[PDB]
């Protein structure tokens, strides 16, 4: 049967096209709670995760912002020590001791 | 030891290393990376000309690598069991978020965080466009950078303020920048090069809706002709026989052929042969969205039923005679409305689309205004019976019915083959 | 023949199947060949020519060889637009001039290609002088009427003769069956 | 039906094959207003086109 | 090269304008990063009125 205009009108009505909105920034991965939970589990457990999503979705920016939100113990100052004129190894020392 | 430069892995220690699946499976460093992960084998690479090289002792890895990529970027990397054992956590981003006022508010806050200036109407229009991108009335597209690009376009079209008018201007400009192909198609239809009928009633001709490839998909009608001739059952798909029809197109043809075989039983095998061709096609056909159009055209050809050419018919059909949902319904409806407007709206042209696609009907402003004014219709059906009832303008059940006429046409074809056999035997 | 050429062949085959119904399946087999072809064929430009040739073969209709026929056709019997119509018309005029213009040679082209007819000076001068014609049709019925030089409908018409030819072919097939059964 | 010569004559008639024309240079992308508008938008917005 | 200067990443201020045929771009449109970098499509009509 023929669809009426009201049954077809999908656009959300506009209260006013003025009065610039003032909204707080949303949490990272807003609407992507599945990915947020997976990445939280990965951060807590120290695992290796992989972000899957359709291209051009903001995965990189959202992930970088969320990881900036995170915190961790100060990473030890890693460096290269020559075990010999031939042999080198990566030595990790507490910060500042380098 | 003083001439080793730290890589990404070295400065990722204690933190996180973000990498892209493309940059791994493309540059061939995936194997070396997974050996550095599993075995702690990080080796500062050297050119082959090197006369000597430092023996770098294997280093236990403290970083947490987080690969980022598309599903296609990882299905080509999931085949390695080392990947599935190294990367246990799968963070999937939903392509579409639910359409909720909270989601719209979150989108507005995200846009404001970028540095934009949203009005309430501008945010509403951007949120509606995001819903349209997802092709769902209850889901909004999650690709935030697409919405950000549209916001930048609207901002430079509105001086820096994302007004609803500015967003509409950006949408119209983006549509017009890729409108050359559709403009040429419209000119060809107007000139008579591609003969289409948006008025009148023709037997066995249906304006199928076709979505073209390339930058944003434009729908456009494609005339479909079905011709019924006596003969042993053979529903010929001319576009598939020629090799243009794809696998799914052939599946649709076979599906509707089986529906026709099993629906009309009061003879032996289907006593007619039906030829289905997209006129002025000249291009490979892929997908099952013209199944309903093919079925109604074949039924009209069988029953000699003149079909209202003003209505375009889309939608797949199963072999029990029920219309199935199809994709890019917005593109199809808008393209048919574009062609009808180019030829001049007759006040009765419309589109017959599956009832299952109502949640996908996010039509543009002009199409909705035409529907409100009654200059354009949108019919929704779930069975092909209703679609043919709409097109032929009659009812299947009832005397002088469409079903009775189709039965009479099949009977006439069978009697003609019968008379041919009578002449053969006598 | 390429994919589109096969599509055109199937399209006109379906038109022929559905156009003549007063027997069972089409009681004739039609062989279509480009003589001295020796090269792969691509495109749908000769659908009208193929259809009119098949109809003439069915009805034993002598077709005026002075007229070249171009244009695609759909399976409802309507001539469709084609590309490079200028090249086709000018090439046929070149060949006719090489053999010497008879004053009646012409080209039958789709009515939908009138906006594409940008002919050279010599072809236009020949048309003005009446030494060369350009017929425009939208249905194959008109093209066959022009070629056979008769009127489709009417007594002793082209349609009547095509029907008589199909009747004769079916008659011979059922006579073969009559012999087989007796 | 046979097309008359006038129905086939497409060439624009020539007023004179002499008197060299003096016309101002056309704007860039003349007849290509779609591309001109797109490129103007790209220049104004600093996008990549 | 025995060594190489470590050039720090540099912000891009230019506006690149690719030019090519539709065939030269359909083989480059399949990269989503192209569609995200180049938003403005300037199409030249093959025929003017
Ligand atoms: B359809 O939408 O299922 C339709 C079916 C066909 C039988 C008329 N095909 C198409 O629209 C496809 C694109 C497509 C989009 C979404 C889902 C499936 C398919 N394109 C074409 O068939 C086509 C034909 N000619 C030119 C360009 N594209
Ligand atoms: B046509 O114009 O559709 C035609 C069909 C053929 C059956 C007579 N095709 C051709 O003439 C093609 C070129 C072409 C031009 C424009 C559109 C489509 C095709 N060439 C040939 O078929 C051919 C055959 N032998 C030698 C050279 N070219």
């Amino acid at each position: 049967m023929r669809l009426s205009y009201e049954a077809l009108e999908w656009r959300t009505p506009i209260e006013n096209s003025t009065e610039p909105v003032s909204l707080p920034p949303p949490p990272p991965f807003f609407g992507q709670e599945r990915a947020r939970e997976a990445l939280e589990l990965a951060i807590r457990g120290g695992f290796h995760a992989y972000l899957v999503g359709p291209p051009s979705l903001g995965k990189h920016e959202a992930l970088l912002a969320y990881l900036s939100t995170q915190s961790v113990e100060t990473p030890p100052d890693l460096l290269y020590v020559p075990l010999s004129e031939r042999k080198v190894a990566v030595l990790t020392l507490p910060s500042g001791q380098e | 030891v003083s001439l080793i430069r730290p890589g990404a892995v070295h400065r990722a220690q204690g933190g996180y290393l973000i990498l892209d699946a493309l940059s791994l499976k493309r540059e061939g460093t995936w194997e070396a990376f997974k050996r550095a992960l599993r075995n702690g084998q990080v080796e500062p690479v050297t050119e082959p000309q090197a006369p000597a090289g430092l023996e770098v002792e294997p280093f236990p890895i403290q970083m947490q690598v987080i690969l980022v990529g598309t599903p296609e970027a990882f299905e080509g990397l999931e085949e390695d069991p080392a990947f599935s054992e190294l990367f246990r956590i799968r963070a999937e981003f939903s392509p579409t978020l639910p359409a909720s006022p909270e989601n719209c508010t979150a989108l507005g806050g995200w846009l404001l965080a970028q540095g934009f200036q949203l009005t309430q109407g501008g945010l509403t229009r951007l949120y509606d466009e995001a819903r349209r991108m997802a092709e769902q009335r209850d889901r909004m597209d999650a690709r935030l950078v697409e919405i950000r690009a549209l916001a930048e376009e609207a901002a430079v079209l509105g001086g820096g303020l994302l007004t609803a008018e500015s967003v509409e201007q950006a949408i119209a400009a983006r549509e017009h920048r890729s409108f050359l192909s559709e403009e040429e198609f419209l000119r060809a239809v107007q000139e008579g090069v591609i003969r289409l009928r948006t008025t009148g009633r023709a037997v066995g001709e249906v304006n199928s809706l076709v979505v073209v490839e390339a930058a944003p998909y434009w729908g456009r009608p494609a005339r479909l002709t079905a011709r019924a001739a006596p003969g042993r059952d053979h529903l010929i798909s001319i576009d598939r026989e020629a090799g243009l029809g794809g696998q799914i197109f052939h599946k649709a043809v076979l599906t509707l052929a089986g529906y026709l075989r099993s629906r009309y039983i009061e003879h032996g095998s289907l006593p007619v042969t039906i030829s289905l061709a997209f006129e002025q096609n000249y291009v490979s056909i892929e997908g099952d969205s013209a199944g309903l159009a093919e079925l109604v055209a074949a039924l009209s050809a069988i029953g000699n039923l003149p079909l209202r050419q003003d209505l375009a018919v889309t939608g797949a059909v199963d072999q029990t005679g029920k219309v199935l949902a199809v994709g890019a319904i917005n593109a199809k409806v808008e393209g048919f409305f574009r062609v009808c407007k180019a030829l001049g709206l007759s006040g009765t042209q419309g589109v017959i689309l599956p009832e299952a696609n109502l949640a996908n009907l996010t039509l543009r402003a002009e199409v909705l205004e035409a529907v409100r004014a009654g200059q354009f219709h949108i019919y929704a059906v779930e069975t092909a019976e209703q679609a043919l009832e709409i097109l032929a303008g009659a009812r299947m059940e009832g005397f002088r019915g469409l079903q009775e006429k189709i039965r009479a046409g099949l009977e006439a074809f069978a009697r003609l083959e019968e008379g041919h056999d009578k002449e053969d035997r006598e």
